[PDB]
């Protein structure tokens, strides 16, 4: 259940896996900025404003996380059209929350902006069928007279294996 | 010609450019008729101009 | 060809030697009528030499660009009189002009990539050192800062494509065509920000004003139209995709036409009344560019050459007011007919070549654009109109309020015209006169 | 040929001609690589551009000499790298098979109207 | 740093504990030259004239120590899983290996104890530091096969060493803050190539002696220093701060060279993601590069007039000016290589 | 074993500090895996090379005897502790003291 | 007659360039030869610290 991706099933095929994919992406993000962040700036005395610090730094990226997930669910499922403007929408919702916990509503929006753009791109690579961080299939270990380079002075031994 | 071959693509883009040239001054050729027909035959443009049209 | 780079390159040593300022302007109109001699140019690649090639596009870009340089040494005399870095000035614009013929004779799109983002240094020299105001580091740094953000990505374009195809010629990359929106959008917005736009113009009008003279030539002249000498050698292998994506380009660069020629009804500047001017030319430009008709690459072809001249030709005017009156603001610049009556023959007949004029080159690339765009929708009636109506709204308010009215008192004494001035807005309007004359020459690339 | 053979595209057939600067640009672009860099030197030290011509000289020679000799190795780097990628492919027939040519009579794809 | 024939041996015994290191074989004997080029770079780094410099030592000592016996525990528990020291599926330890080796070369995580140092050293103890001190962990980085730590430090790096150079005044603290960008495009040639690494660490590293040359000779250590520095003919000073320009990656100049060849490889391995997100973020390197530019693109400024002389040593800006010339026309030179290939 | 980056003078020492070829209870294993790396590389010799990686890491590295020891152990306590063994038969026939 | 030339030199080098791409591909995709995404293991020095080991048993006595 907490092993779940988020495109092992089609869109609008399960809530919850997706729920929890998201949010465990997000409560990762925000355990790694909430680490560097209550030793280095605003460092907290105590055990309270401590875990109350990591509770403002990741469960907004939590509520972030869930509501662009369920207005993408939203989006897909209202209509029979699976495209890349129900990510828009999503990323805007997902803006627009952010912009409540900032309790700026320009924030909110310039934020939706930009997550929108986000989510129209990787259904772009959801729908073309490319990844962002591919294995590389070409890795130069070395360059040239890579056998020839071998400047070392003892000799070598027979070795015991052959090609015949 | 073959695909992999750029040879035979520069010779027929250039026969295809001068034939290109060569139509358009086909149909300009025929619009100058056209309008040296209606030049001439000034009153009665409207029957004698009409195969060239 | 070599024979006018290997010229600019043995011309580099002038610049070292004193007293040798108008000698580099005299080699460089001669090696502009060796340039006018070897013309036997067609719509393929000719006189090919290693990796250096040239077609009609490519002898139009660069004699305009010669052009544009040899008159670009000939306004800048204030670099003369003073003791401001005149061997420094020369190396820069012989080198600025090297990496123009370099990047428009460029048989492939790396080399042109290359050379292309190399001339931007140079331009960055000339804002930052020569120019007269407070405001150059806001001036370079915006020009360096949009076209290298909007540049770098266009990098990865450009390897993606030869990992796909494999060469890197023009004609060879012209077979193949690519269905991909982010490799469209890498190729396209590094053109679609040096060409102005109306949502990505900001470097032009905060660049043009704090530069010098020989920045706001080399700026309007010839490199507003590396983005379109790029985009003329992209789009041959992008048609689907940009005929998918062509709309909102348009309908923004129309709309933007329209709202930019709206503001330089209210500017009270002189040198940025022009740099809005050059937003609503390009607009024109960049809407007929993507139709992708024959007559709609001629006539950008025609028009990008015909601007290159009137633009340049506008700010050598608003240079030799700012020179004497002191200051580019359009309340100071009035009644300019009582003190400089000779001048406004050349105001006038360079402002009347920035909209639809009579025996100019400008009105035959704007008749060969406009069908395009006709040819393109019958909604673009209405805009092209309002367009065309307020770009000569606009025009004629620079010639009349800063070339007619009372005189702006409580001015002091300054010189009068000089012949270098006239002979300096002589080369801008005959050009533009003479090659109405042979323009089959300079529309008819393909 | 009607064959794509993947053999006789890496293998020299010597119909290609090296042009003129090919075997002397890089000695000459060393030589005027060291003449700048001791006139660079003499500027810096406000020296005269064109004082010391011993230093000029011997520049000159030292990039001359280093272009000719790493133009060499280049040449043997390329032939090298020319017989590595002859050998692979020898080596393994399977992998890069010969490919039939297609004549463009045989393809039909896309024409994009413009409209 | 000549004062002493002590310091030439501990820069050869540095030399030497750095290729024992990039030679062994085994996990412990690359240790073994750690504790041996460490040896040898405490007491560079240490001077009697600065105060600041004896607790940059402590510093220095104090993170290496703690990356070395990461290093070593990680490394001794791979061989207590598999005794082979490569590793055939990877695991957590080989993580642990790469972090000890990613706090010993400072990526972004772990990057903070670099510009802190920074703060209180000479120019060429930091030239020691940012090239030869580089070489020692990177070329370990390059055995494992990991790629979402690489990801990590290389994103990391890119924004984070190119945002906080922004505020910093200091010449040293810039230039750390830079090395760490650049230290970033190494790492992403990394993922990629172990030669087109070497070619952009071998210009990097060309780079940083014309660079960090310019400060040494006429001691410049702020920005407003170097509005105040008399260079005897201002179009020398400007000919002169043009390996700024060459080092932010400018196409007339070199150092857009091994920039290029990193983007040329990996838009051919299939990474455009990250590539967009590091030159995206090389920007503002360049505008940290042009704000020291400010002090001689301009071609006349407000000076201070007691000073009329320009003071420098003689061997030291000779090799100076060769360097600089070749920073700033040595793409002439892309027709003589063939190391590309 | 690592593949150094440069092959200089200085590998020379480094390189026989450890290895199971002094005398061993299965260096003769180590050596097997080794000349295979000689033959495939050490890439290749990953993928293609894994039947005498197993082995040699089987030996000295001791895990699945060890495992199949805590196994033997462990059942044989949770048959005490759910009362199938009990008594003075909770432990089997001693092995002599110099029978290893 | 000159552009046919440099057009069929730039084509066949897009050629060679494409097929040295798909032979590079294929090399690293393996490890098989000994050129370019090789990684050489050498087992030098276990043979000589064998036969160290194995000359130290005649050096064994008294
Ligand atoms: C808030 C959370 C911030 C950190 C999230 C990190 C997530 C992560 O590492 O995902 C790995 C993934 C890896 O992607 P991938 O391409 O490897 O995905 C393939 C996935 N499998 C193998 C399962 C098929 O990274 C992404 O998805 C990155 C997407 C970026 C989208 C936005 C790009 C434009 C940004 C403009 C500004
Ligand atoms: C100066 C010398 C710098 C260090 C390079 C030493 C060397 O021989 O490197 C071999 C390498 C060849 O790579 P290589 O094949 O030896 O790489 C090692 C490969 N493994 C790890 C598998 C054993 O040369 C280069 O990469 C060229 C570097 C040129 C630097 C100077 C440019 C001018
Ligand atoms: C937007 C920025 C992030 C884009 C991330 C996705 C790119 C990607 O991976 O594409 C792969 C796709 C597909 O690549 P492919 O065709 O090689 O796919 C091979 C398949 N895999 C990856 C699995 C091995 O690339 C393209 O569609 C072609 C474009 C290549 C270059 C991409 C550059 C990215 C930057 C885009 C910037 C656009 C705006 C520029 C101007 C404004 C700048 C601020
Ligand atoms: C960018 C600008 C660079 C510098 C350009 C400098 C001016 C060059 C002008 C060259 C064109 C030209 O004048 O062609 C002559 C032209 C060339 O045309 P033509 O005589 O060859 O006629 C055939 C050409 N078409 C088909 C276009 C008509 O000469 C004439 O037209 C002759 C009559 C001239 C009219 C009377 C002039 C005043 C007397
Ligand atoms: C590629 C360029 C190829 C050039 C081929 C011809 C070179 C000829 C050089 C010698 C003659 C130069 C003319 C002359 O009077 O020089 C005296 C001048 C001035 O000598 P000076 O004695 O007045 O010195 C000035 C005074 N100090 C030193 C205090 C500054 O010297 C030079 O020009 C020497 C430098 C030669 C530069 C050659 C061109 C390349 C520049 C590239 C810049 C980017
Ligand atoms: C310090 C300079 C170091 C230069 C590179 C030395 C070789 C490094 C290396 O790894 O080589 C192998 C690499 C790759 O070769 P390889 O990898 O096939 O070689 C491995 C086999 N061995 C080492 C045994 C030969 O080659 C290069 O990097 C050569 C590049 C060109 C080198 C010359 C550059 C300078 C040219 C002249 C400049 C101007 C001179 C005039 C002015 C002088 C003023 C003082
Ligand atoms: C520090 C440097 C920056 C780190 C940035 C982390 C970004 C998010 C991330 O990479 O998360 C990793 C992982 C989710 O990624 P994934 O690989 O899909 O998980 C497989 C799960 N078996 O995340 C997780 O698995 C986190 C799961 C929840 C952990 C906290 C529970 C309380
Ligand atoms: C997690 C996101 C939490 C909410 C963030 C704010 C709203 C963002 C909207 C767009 C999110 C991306 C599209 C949805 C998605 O698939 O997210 C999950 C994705 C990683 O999932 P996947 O591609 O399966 O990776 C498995 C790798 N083992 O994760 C990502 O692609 C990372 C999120 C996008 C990039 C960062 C934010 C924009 C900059
Ligand atoms: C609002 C900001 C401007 C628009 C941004 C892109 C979002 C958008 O408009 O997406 C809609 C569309 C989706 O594509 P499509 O599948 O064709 O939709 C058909 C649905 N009837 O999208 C498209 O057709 C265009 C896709 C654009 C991809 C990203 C372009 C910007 C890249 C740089 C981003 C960083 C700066
Ligand atoms: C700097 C300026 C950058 C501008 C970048 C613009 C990128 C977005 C382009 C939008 C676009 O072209 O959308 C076309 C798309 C409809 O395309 P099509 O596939 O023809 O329609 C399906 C019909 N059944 O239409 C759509 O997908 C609709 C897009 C709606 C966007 C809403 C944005 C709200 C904010
Ligand atoms: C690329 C960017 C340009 C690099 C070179 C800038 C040269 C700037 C220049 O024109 O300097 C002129 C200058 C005049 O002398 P000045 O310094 O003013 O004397 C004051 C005395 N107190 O100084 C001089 O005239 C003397 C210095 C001339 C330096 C010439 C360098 C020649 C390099 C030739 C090879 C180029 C690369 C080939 C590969």
């Amino acid at each position: 259940l907490l092993r779940s991706k988020y495109y092992d099933h089609p869109d609008g095929e399960d809530a919850f896996g997706k729920i929890v994919a998201t949010n465990k992406y997000a409560v990762s993000a925000g355990v790694a900025w909430s680490m560097f962040d209550v030793l280095t700036l605003s460092k907290p005395q105590g055990y309270l404003p401590t875990l109350g610090r990591f509770a403002y730094n990741t469960g907004p990226l939590m509520g972030m996380a869930t509501a662009f997930t369920l207005t993408t669910l939203v989006a897909t499922n209202a209509r029979g059209k699976d495209d890349k403007i129900n990510y828009l929408i999503g990323g805007f919702a997902a803006g627009g929350v952010f912009g409540a916990w900032k309790h700026n509503h320009v924030a909110g929006l310039c934020a939706g902006l930009f997550l929108g753009i986000a989510g129209v791109i990787k259904k772009m690579s959801i729908e073309q069928g490319w990844e962002f961080f591919p294995n590389t299939p070409i890795k130069q270990y070395g360059g040239l007279n890579i056998a020839g380079n071998d400047w070392t002075i003892m000799a070598d031994p027979p070795k015991n294996w052959t090609t015949e | 010609c073959y695909t992999d071959d750029a040879v035979c693509r520069f010779e027929a883009d250039q026969q295809f450019r001068r034939d290109r040239m060569v139509d358009n001054e086909i149909v300009n050729i025929l619009r100058q008729r056209f309008e040296d027909c209606t030049l001439y035959e000034a009153p009665d443009h409207m029957v004698k101009c009409r195969p060239l049209m | 060809m070599l024979k006018i780079i290997f010229f600019l390159l043995f011309l580099i040593p002038f610049c070292f030697i004193n007293n040798m300022y108008w000698m580099v302007q005299i080699m460089m109109f001669f090696i502009s009528f060796i340039f006018l001699l070897m013309n036997n140019f067609m719509n393929y690649w000719s006189e090919i030499s290693y990796f250096l090639g040239c077609d009609m596009l490519s002898y139009g870009l660069i004699l305009l660009s010669l052009w544009i340089c040899s008159l670009m040494l000939l306004a800048s005399e204030m670099i003369n009189k003073h003791n401001n870095y005149k061997n420094l000035f020369l190396l820069n614009i012989i080198i600025l002009l090297l990496l123009l013929i370099l990047t428009f004779s460029s048989m492939s799109l790396f080399m042109f990539y290359l050379f292309f983002e190399s001339s931007l240094i140079p331009t960055l020299f000339l804002i930052l050192g020569w120019g007269y105001q407070p405001e150059r580091l806001q001036a370079g740094l915006y020009l360096l800062f949009y076209t290298l953000l909007v540049s770098l990505p266009m990098l990865i374009g450009i390897f993606y494509v030869m990992n796909k195809i494999g060469s890197m010629n023009f004609y060879l990359m012209n077979n193949f065509m690519f269905n991909y929106d982010l490799l469209y959008f890498c190729l396209l917005c590094a053109f679609l920000v040096k060409m102005p736009m109306f949502l990505v113009h900001l470097w032009l009008p905060k660049a043009h004003v704090e530069a010098p003279v020989s920045g706001s030539m080399i700026l309007a002249g010839i490199m507003l139209k590396l983005g379109g000498y790029g985009m003329l050698r992209v789009i041959s292998f992008l048609q689907l995709m940009n005929l998918k994506y062509s709309f909102v380009w348009i309908s923004i660069s129309l709309v933007g036409g329209v709202l930019v020629s709206l503001v330089c009804l209210r500017q009270t500047d002189l040198k940025a009344l022009i740099a809005y001017s050059s937003v609503a030319h390009m607009g024109i430009v960049l809407s007929g560019l993507l139709t992708m008709t024959y007559w709609g690459l001629c006539g950008s072809y025609t028009l990008m050459i015909a601007h290159g001249l009137c633009s340049s030709g506008l700010f050598c005017l608003a240079n030799v007011s700012y020179e004497r009156l002191g200051s580019r603001s359009m309340l100071i610049n009035k009644g300019l007919l009582n003190f400089m009556p000779s001048m406004t023959l050349w105001w006038f007949l360079l402002s009347s070549a920035n909209m639809a004029a009579p025996p100019t080159l400008n009105l035959l690339g704007e008749i060969s654009l406009l069908n395009s765009i006709v040819s393109w929708s019958w909604i673009s009636m209405i805009l092209l109109s309002f367009l065309s109506f307020f770009s000569a709204a606009y025009t004629l308010y620079l010639y009349s309020f800063s070339q007619h009215g009372k005189l702006f008192s409580g001015v002091y004494s300054f010189s009068s015209g000089k012949i270098r001035e006239y002979l300096l807005m002589l080369l801008h309007w005959l050009p533009l006169n003479l090659l109405i004359l042979k323009s089959e020459s300079f529309m008819l690339w393909l | 040929s009607a064959v794509n053979d993947p053999l006789e595209l890496l293998t020299n057939k010597g119909t290609h001609e090296p042009s003129f600067l090919s075997p002397i640009w890089n000695p000459i672009a060393c030589g005027v690589a060291g003449v700048g860099a001791a006139i660079f030197i003499n500027w810096g030290f406000r020296k005269p551009v064109f004082s010391g011509i011993q230093k000029h000289i011997a520049f000159g020679a030292i990039g001359v000499g280093a272009g000719a000799y790493f133009d060499q190795k280049r040449n043997e780097y390329l032939a090298k790298r020319d017989a590595v990628l002859r050998h692979y492919i020898e080596l393994h027939p399977d992998d890069f098979p010969v490919k039939e040519r297609k004549t463009y009579g045989q393809v039909l794809e896309s024409w994009v109207p413009v409209r | 740093m000549f004062n002493n024939s002590s310091k030439i041996l501990f820069i050869t015994i540095m030399i030497i504990g750095t290729l024992i290191t990039v030679t062994s074989n085994s996990w412990l004997g690359a240790w073994m030259g750690l504790e041996i080029n460490l040896l040898s770079f405490i007491p560079l780094l240490s001077d009697n004239n600065n105060l600041m410099s004896t607790e940059a030592s402590l510093k220095y000592f104090l993170t290496q120590v703690l990356a070395s016996t990461v290093l070593l525990f990680s490394s001794i528990l791979l061989m207590l899983k598999n005794n082979m020291n490569n590793e055939i599926n990877e695991s957590f330890t080989s993580m642990i290996i790469m972090s000890a080796l990613l706090l010993k070369s400072g990526a972004a995580p772990f990057h903070f104890w670099f510009p802190n140092m920074m703060e209180g050293l000479t120019w060429m103890n930091a030239l020691m530091l940012m090239t030869w001190q580089k070489i020692a962990p990177l070329m370990l980085i390059s055995y494992l096969n990991i790629k979402y730590l690489l990801l990590i430090s290389v994103i990391l790096s890119v924004i984070i060493g190119a945002i906080g150079g922004l505020n910093q005044t200091s010449l040293r603290k810039l230039m750390a803050f830079s090395s760490i960008n650049h230290l970033g495009w190494m790492l992403s040639s990394l993922m990629i190539s172990e030669s087109i690494w070497l070619i952009y660490f071998f210009f990097y590293s060309f780079l940083s002696f014309v660079l960090t040359f310019m400060f040494n000779i006429f001691k410049l250590f702020h920005l407003n220093q170097l509005f105040s520095w008399f260079v005897n003919s201002k179009i020398l000073k400007f000919t002169l701060f043009m390996n700024f320009l060459s080092l932010g990656g400018l196409p007339p100049f070199l150092g857009f060279l091994p920039k290029w060849l990193v983007i040329q490889q990996l838009t051919l391995c299939n990474q455009y993601f990250m590539l967009t997100l590091m030159m995206m973020s090389t920007l503002i390197t360049l505008f940290f590069y042009l704000r020291i530019c400010y002090s001689a693109f301009m071609m006349n400024y407000f000076e201070n007039n007691w000073i009329m002389k320009m003071n420098m040593n003689s061997i030291n800006y000779n090799m100076y000016m060769i360097m600089t010339f070749f920073s700033i026309f040595g793409l002439f030179l892309i027709s003589l290589f063939y190391f590309m290939f | 074993s690592l593949t150094p980056f440069l092959r200089l003078p200085l590998t020379d020492l480094t390189g026989c500090l450890i290895n199971h070829q002094t005398y061993d209870k299965c260096g003769k294993f180590e050596m097997k895996m080794m000349e295979c790396f000689e033959a495939y590389g050490l890439e290749r010799g990953k993928r293609e090379c894994a039947d005498l990686i197993s082995d040699f890491q089987e030996c000295v590295g001791m895990q699945k005897q060890l495992m199949r020891f805590h196994a033997m152990r462990n059942e044989r306590y949770k048959q005490w502790l759910k009362g199938e063994r009990k008594g003075q038969e909770f432990f089997a026939d001693p092995p002599r003291v110099d029978a290893y | 007659e000159k552009s046919l030339h440099y057009l069929y030199e730039e084509n066949e080098k897009a050629q060679i360039r494409l097929l040295e791409d798909e032979v590079r591909r294929k090399m690293s995709e393996r490890n098989d030869y000994q050129a370019y995404y090789y990684r050489p293991s050498v087992a030098k020095y276990h043979r000589i610290s064998k036969e160290a080991a194995d000359e130290l048993e005649a050096l064994r006595g008294d």
